[PDB]
């Protein structure tokens, strides 16, 4: 199981892809959170 | 108590050693910080024996933070450059069970190596980082490589990018502000595009960080020196104009543009001479203005590190 | 009577803050208080308490003062905002009970003829809990009286409600053990088990030194039990212990066998899977 | 493992927005614009999201 | 002037000691508590609270 | 730290909640689900339930505010 | 002037404390009193905390009489402890934290008597394994945005390092009150004996589990391994036939034996390792 | 103007139960200790006493309190038995009287011996001077079967307040079977 | 004449007062000095609490003698 | 004073609604002081149930300005 | 023996006191000779504030012994 496990993590690479939800998403939901609390 | 020991710093003077010692007694929470302080500066470098125990004991029984707040940093400033021989202090700083402490003990081991990798603390500064609960300590250790890396710029980009995506912002913004006073003087190519994704962080302060980091790392380039100058130029002039971003982060833009155009861009940060040697008053200007997360009315001191830019001819003495 | 006690965390962070508290006033040795709590079925629950002023001369064992009416009008301020309590014991912090502790308690009786008396140790050096708990009996022997007064012991175990657990698991930041299971099943118990045993053992060996000489007051009823105690330990090499023994454990270790087994070939088949799914995307960036 | 973790700490917030309705569509107009039905309630004429 | 008045509603069931899920009179449900001094063992399925 | 992370999620599921039925599985982590109001939403599911009991028909609760499954 | 800086310290003590009263009256807002000391200007701390006797309107309480507090203020120095009182606090439950309408009349009183009052509110519901919701706040007056002005001047980034709901934000606050940061004051010694919390007695970790129900756990155990063992090569046969798009789906409506299997696996070895082991200190350790 | 507290001593050993006075012993010190707390009231209101008992062993029946009821209804139950314990009675006397509530207070003794004592010079003189120290005042009534010609007594008020110091008075008994509450009224006053 | 007041915050509080002065011109005189309202300030003494139309003088209070002041309460 | 502070709570709009009910009910067996609520329990008096127009149901532990001797479902 | 208290004011009062005197009697010989009542002060002795329930041994304190002293106002 050990010998098994040790060369199964080489194959996973090239795994830069790391985004969370949204870059631009932000500003739109803190005008509509302004937008709602002003009324 | 702050122009005096600007004024007579290093000079050891005995009259303001007493007067200062004399402040500090009244156990005063805005007048012993600042007697500490004046003190650091007046007793730079000596490793006065008596002087660290006096000063220590103090510091080990008030009620008081700000004077602890601002100890902190008088311990470390005293005990400058004398690398092994501050060990003894160190090894019971990094002992303490009270934060503060632990805090200023990174500030010592820093200035201690300053220059010089040393693998023991790179090694220890590094490990503390990780491992502590108090998220200020766990800044000021990261923001301490600075200091003991600045002699090889090509090296940081190799470890504060990693640290760069930790979870926690406090972490972000020390090894931002890490990278962006270690290798300051140089436009380095690579560390740059580093700082754009930093500065699009959603938490605010982070984003502030990365502007001074930014506006610092590229003081004197112009835009075939390096291809981005005017990107960030029209950043700053977009965000200090944008009436919805949020205060303290348009604060860090306002600083931006000052240091930019420090001077009459006739000015440069010297922390290396060109003589080979450290400039210490240079050090002592850049770590102070760290501080000013805590104490506004510091940022001043940033003017210690300026440095005329020019070339002078003389036929005569006169 | 009563079979076993359960008590909350806040009577533990209550006392401790009390201690300190006098360490302002005096150089008192010892303080004591007043335990609430309530009962179910043989099972006593204790959750609150407040302290009341004490003093003692070490000049005698026989000149200590407690006040009274301190006692009797703050349970009535305290009956006024939570009725569901009712006296119910003492506590003192003394490292071991004392010779006045027995006349102390002939005073609060009156207030519950059940009171229990809870010693709460407040500087741990040790791995046993800080709690203790004594129950009042007399007893009878031959001679010399018909009855003695004397303290017998009652089990006792920390406890904790709903949302004070939640208020102490917020504080416990700073230290945790790595894992729960079988390392944390081991290095929580068997290292500490065998630590507690020594130390019972150094006791009565502690104990036994100073009657084979010293004051010595020679005590019958020990050295009966004690002889139960060495009577009671089992043969180990006996045959027919052996074969069972062997016959158990070379049965055990099958599963232990068959569950490896069946680990390793799943790790086998998540190799196999991450594999394929590795060769059939790398070549689509040519 | 560090960004599964920022995931997992990030989705407590995301999950606290607001929900969105499902309806039936009838047929399109002109730029961009589509009547919709809601069940317990009349139709509309809405507008279409850029993707 | 400062009362307020209660909701009424039907008990459906008990989840868990301190958890019960009950019906209003118009169609919703929910789940939801209740105070620590009542008898518990009164609320039987299909009382009214 | 990711074991408290884990666990800190669990704020949501708070005592005030009401109930719907399960309709169906749009993909993973959101679903179409039915207020006993009288509405339907298509609305996002909390990731540490178990993903084996959502049965055809089953009955779930919901978030007052935001109508989340959870 | 005030600041941005202002920092409140709160014990062990006042925090189980308030939890356990604000937990028992948990379908109302109950009521209480606390005290400590002004260190100075830029900082508060509070010690311990008493309740507080009330009836209760449907909506709020209010404090029944007087004669009360003024007992308890000196009934209980006679036992040291002779601090002053420094503010009080209300729970909200599940409400979220602010003032409302009448809490703020309530504060304003206080802070007449001493300037440097501060109000607490904590949600006993919210509240789960951590992340206790308990905040502080201070009344503003309106003269100064009269003048044009604004509350705290400020010299430190310390004091933005959070920021407020939603909720909290549509009631009042900056337009008529502001929050002060706290921590938590500590020592050593309580939590040396505080963790001691469900440790257990010695002989516990020595006793052998009842021989004759043990093998009957495991050969149940390794009954269901049969009935999945017979399940599973159906699930690796299906692994590549349809869309892995709707794999997930596959997963939704009917347990897989993959994941289902390996738990019955660390059960069976997590048993029989620490069972054996234990034998064999008991068969060395006695005689 | 001075604020006092007082603890009053009361005896009830087994030669209590002597009638040599007029009336029943316990009457007359009833009423002495009548007059002397009314005495300490209209002195200053805020002036509070308490009451402790000597027997075989000691006891408190009241902590310190400016009420007079309890005190009369206590000293009702009273029941004579047993020895005195005249040493012990005065050092848990002395830790009652700290714990106090009116810390400016000044302390008072008042103490009743109605039979004799087998009591030790030198622990007597040792406790005197330690109580010295502690500047307590100690008031003694020596009434009933004496203790024999004052004879420790006069040494106790020699070693303690009473030399040196006016603080501190011993009354000979009123051999006279007339009321001694009645006889010492001048003396509590002329301490 | 004058008598002292003090309060839970440690504060003490002097009036010039006379014994024909009401409990409600007390009040008064307290709001003078500090501006709380005279029905969320109440006073205690004697472990009795006050009332309005009596006076300094039926009160049976003495020279520079200290009063207890305490607060109204509620939330709301 | 009092009276005009009556007054204002009474303002204009009113829903309209049907009595559905008259009931009587009497305390706990145990009624602290501390946190208690003043209404639940402690009133001598009936206590009712009603029906809005908007086909609510609400109970009333108080009646409010009304004497109950004078309503009927 | 002898020790000193160095008041804020600069003013250094002389104490005769002795390792078996208590903190308490010390507040005291200050309020007999200075007027300043008990509970107006805080004594810092360079270090950790003194405790009145502990004697002056507690402390190591020796002969001619220096201390210095703080007001202790509350309120306002």
């Amino acid at each position: 199981h050990n010998m098994s496990v040790k060369a199964m993590r080489f194959p996973p690479k090239s795994y830069n892809k790391d985004l969370e939800s949204a870059e631009e998403r932000r500003e739109r939901e803190q005008q509509d959170l302004e937008f709602a609390k002003e009324m | 108590s702050l122009g005096l020991g600007l004024a007579a710093m290093g000079t050891a003077r005995q009259d303001v050693y007493d007067l200062l010692k004399t402040n500090l007694y009244q156990d005063d929470a805005v007048t012993g910080e600042a007697a500490g302080l004046a003190l650091g500066l007046v007793m730079l470098g000596s490793k006065n024996a008596q002087a660290i125990e006096d000063m220590v004991g103090y510091a080990q029984e008030t009620q008081h933070e700000k004077i602890l707040r601002g100890l902190a940093v008088g311990i470390a400033l005293v005990m400058y450059g004398r690398m092994e021989e501050a060990d003894a202090l160190i090894e019971s700083l990094c002992r303490d069970k009270d934060p503060i402490l632990r805090r200023s003990g990174m500030y010592t081991v820093a200035m201690a190596y300053c220059g010089s990798g040393n693998n023991k603390a790179i090694r220890r500064l590094l490990h503390v980082a990780v491992s502590d609960v108090n998220d200020d300590v766990r800044r000021a250790a990261v923001e301490s490589l600075g200091f003991i890396l600045f002699r090889t710029p090509e090296q940081c980009p190799s470890v504060v990018s990693l640290l760069s995506e930790s979870y926690n912002p406090h972490v972000r913004y020390g090894a931002a502000m890490a990278l962006g006073i270690c290798c300051a003087g140089t436009g380095n190519k690579e560390a740059i595009n580093l700082l754009e994704p930093m500065t699009n962080d959603p938490v605010n302060y982070v984003r502030q960080g990365a502007l001074i980091a930014s506006a610092l790392i590229m003081i004197q380039q112009t835009e075939i020196t390096c291809p981005k100058v005017n990107q960030f130029r029209q950043l700053y002039s977009k965000v200090i104009n944008d009436k919805h971003d949020d205060v303290m982060a348009k604060f860090g833009a306002i600083l931006a543009q000052g240091i930019l155009d420090a001077g009459g861009h006739n000015v440069t940060i010297s922390l290396q001479s060109r003589t080979g040697h450290t400039h210490m008053p240079s050090v002592v200007g850049v770590l102070v203005f760290t501080q000013f997360w805590f104490w506004f009315p510091l940022s001043h001191f940033l003017s210690l590190a300026y440095t005329p830019t020019c070339v002078i001819g003389l036929n005569k003495d006169l | 009577a009563v079979q076993k006690v359960v008590v909350h965390p806040l009577v533990l962070l209550s006392v401790v803050d009390h201690f300190n508290r006098i360490g302002k006033v005096g150089n008192q040795k010892r303080v004591v208080g007043v335990l609430l709590g309530s009962w179910q079925k043989k099972v006593l629950d204790v959750s609150n308490s407040f302290a009341v002023p004490f003093d003692e001369d070490d000049k005698d064992d026989s000149v200590w003062f407690l006040d009274h009416d301190y006692l009797e009008n703050m349970y009535g301020m305290f009956k006024k905002v939570n009725a569901r309590e009712r006296i119910v014991g003492w506590y003192h912090t003394g490292p071991k009970l004392h010779k006045n502790d027995i006349a102390i308690n002939e005073l609060m009786k009156r207030y519950c003829p059940n009171s229990v008396l809870v010693i709460i140790d407040v500087k741990p050096k040790d791995l046993g809990l800080p709690t203790e708990a004594y129950i009042s009996v007399e007893e009878v022997h031959d001679d010399g009286t018909p009855t003695s007064k004397t303290f017998e012991h009652v089990t006792s175990e920390i406890g904790a409600e709903e949302a004070e657990e939640v208020g102490v698991e917020h504080l416990l930041r700073d230290i945790k053990d790595t894992t729960v299971g079988t390392l944390s099943q081991r290095i929580t118990n068997q290292v500490h088990g065998l630590k507690g045993l020594n130390s019972k053992l150094l006791d009565i060996r502690s104990y036994l030194e100073k009657v084979a000489t010293g004051k010595l007051p020679i005590n019958h009823q020990i050295i009966y039990q004690l002889q139960d105690v060495f009577n009671l330990l089992p043969d180990v090499s006996l045959q027919e212990f052996v074969k069972a023994f062997y016959l158990k454990t070379n049965d055990q270790m099958v599963v232990v066998y068959l569950a490896s087994l069946i680990r390793s070939v799943v790790a086998l088949h998540n190799l196999i899977n991450n594999k394929i799914a590795n060769r059939d995307a790398e070549k689509k960036e040519g | 493992l560090n960004a599964k973790v920022r995931l997992l700490r990030e989705e407590l917030q995301l999950l606290q927005e607001q929900g969105s309705y499902v309806g039936e569509v009838v047929r399109a107009m002109d730029k961009k614009k589509v009547l919709v039905k809601v069940h317990p309630e009349g139709k509309f004429v809405v507008d279409v999201d850029k993707n | 002037l400062q009362s307020v008045g209660q909701i009424v509603g039907e008990v459906l069931k008990q989840l868990t000691e301190e958890k019960f899920i009950v019906k209003a009179t118009n169609g919703p449900r929910y789940v939801v508590g209740c105070r620590r001094q009542l008898d518990k063992s009164k609320l039987k399925p299909g009382t009214r609270v | 730290e990711f074991l408290h992370a884990q666990e800190e999620v669990k704020r949501i599921q708070s005592i005030p909640l009401v109930i719907g039925q399960f309709l169906e599985a749009v993909d993973q982590n959101t679903a179409i689900v039915g207020s006993t109001t009288g509405s339907n939403y298509y609305v996002r599911i909390l990731s540490t339930i178990d993903r084996e009991l959502l049965k055809p028909n089953a009955s779930v609760a919901l978030h007052k505010h935001s109508n989340a499954l959870v | 002037a005030v600041d941005t800086a202002e920092q409140v310290y709160i014990s062990s003590l006042a925090l189980l404390k308030m939890l356990k009263h604000g937990r028992a009256g948990v379908p109302m807002e109950v009521m209480g009193l606390m005290l400590g000391e002004f260190v100075d200007d830029y900082t508060v701390r509070v010690i311990d905390v008493f309740a507080m006797p009330q009836s209760g309107t449907g909506v709020s309480v209010e404090a029944v009489d007087p004669v009360f507090q003024a007992k308890m203020l000196d009934m209980l120095k006679q036992t040291g402890r002779p601090e002053m009182v420094v503010g009080w606090y209300h729970s909200h439950p599940g409400f979220g934290c602010w003032l409302s309408g009448v809490d703020i009349n309530t504060q304003q009183s206080f802070e007449a008597l001493s300037e440097r009052a501060v109000a607490v509110v904590v949600d006993p519901i919210q509240s789960v394994k951590g992340k206790v919701v308990i905040d502080a706040f201070r009344l503003i007056n309106a003269n100064m945005m009269v003048l044009g002005h604004e509350p705290r001047q400020t010299t430190s980034n310390l004091g933005h390092l959070n920021k407020p709901s939603i909720q909290a934000l549509i009631h009042g606050l900056n337009r008529h009150y502001y929050s002060i940061t706290i921590n938590y004051r500590k020592n050593e010694l309580e939590q040396k004996m505080l963790l001691n919390l469900h440790k257990k007695s010695w002989m516990e970790g020595l006793t052998l589990q009842d021989y004759s129900e043990h093998c009957k756990h495991n050969e149940s155990v390794v009954k269901e391994m049969l009935e999945l063992a017979k399940n599973y090569n159906k699930a690796v046969e299906e692994e590549d036939k349809m869309t892995p798009e709707q794999l997930a789906i596959k997963n939704v409506g009917k347990q897989d034996p993959k994941r289902h299997l390996e738990e019955h696996v660390d059960v069976l070895m997590t048993s029989n390792i620490v069972q054996c082991l234990a034998a064999m200190l008991d068969t060395v350790v006695f005689k | 103007m001075v604020l006092e507290s007082t603890m009053v001593c009361v005896d009830n050993s087994e030669y209590m139960r002597n009638g040599d006075f007029l009336p029943t012993r316990l009457q007359a010190q009833q009423d002495a200790v009548n007059i002397v707390c009314h005495s300490k009231t209209r002195s200053n209101p805020e002036n509070n006493v308490g009451l402790i008992t000597l027997a075989n062993d000691c006891e408190v029946l009241t902590t310190l309190t400016p009420d007079t009821g309890r005190i009369l209804s206590k000293l009702h139950t009273v029941q004579p038995k047993g020895k005195i314990t005249f040493c012990t009675g005065i050092r848990v006397a002395h830790l009652a009287l700290k714990h106090r509530q009116g810390k400016n207070h000044k302390m008072r003794i008042i103490a009743f011996v109605g039979s004799p004592v087998e009591d030790n010079e030198k622990d007597l003189v040792k406790l005197a001077k330690r109580l010295k120290k502690e500047k307590v005042n100690v008031d003694i009534i020596n009434f009933g079967e004496e203790e024999v010609n004052t004879e420790k007594l006069t040494a106790f008020v020699n070693t303690l307040n009473g030399k040196d110091g006016t603080g501190s008075h011993l009354v000979t008994v009123p051999p006279g079977p007339s009321l001694a509450d009645a006889l010492i009224s001048s003396p509590i006053l002329a301490g | 004449m004058q008598i002292f007041v003090k309060t839970l915050t440690g504060k003490t509080i002097t009036l010039e007062v006379e014994p024909s002065d009401t409990i409600e011109n007390v009040k008064a005189k307290i709001q003078d000095k500090e501006g709380i309202p005279p029905d969320q300030q109440r006073l205690i003494f004697a472990g009795k609490q006050l009332e309005d139309g009596r006076t300094l003088s039926d009160y049976n209070i003495q020279r520079e003698s200290t009063l207890h002041l305490v607060l109204r309460l509620r939330g709301g | 004073e009092n009276s005009e502070k009556i007054k204002v709570n009474k303002t204009l709009p009113y829903l309209v609604s049907n009595v559905i009910e008259l009931l009587d009910v009497d305390p706990n067996d145990q009624e602290e002081d501390g946190a208690n609520i003043d209404l639940d329990s402690q009133r001598k008096g009936k206590c009712a149930v009603i029906k809005t127009s908007t086909r609510q149901t609400y109970f009333l532990p108080v009646i409010g300005l009304v004497d109950a001797e004078k309503l009927k479902p």
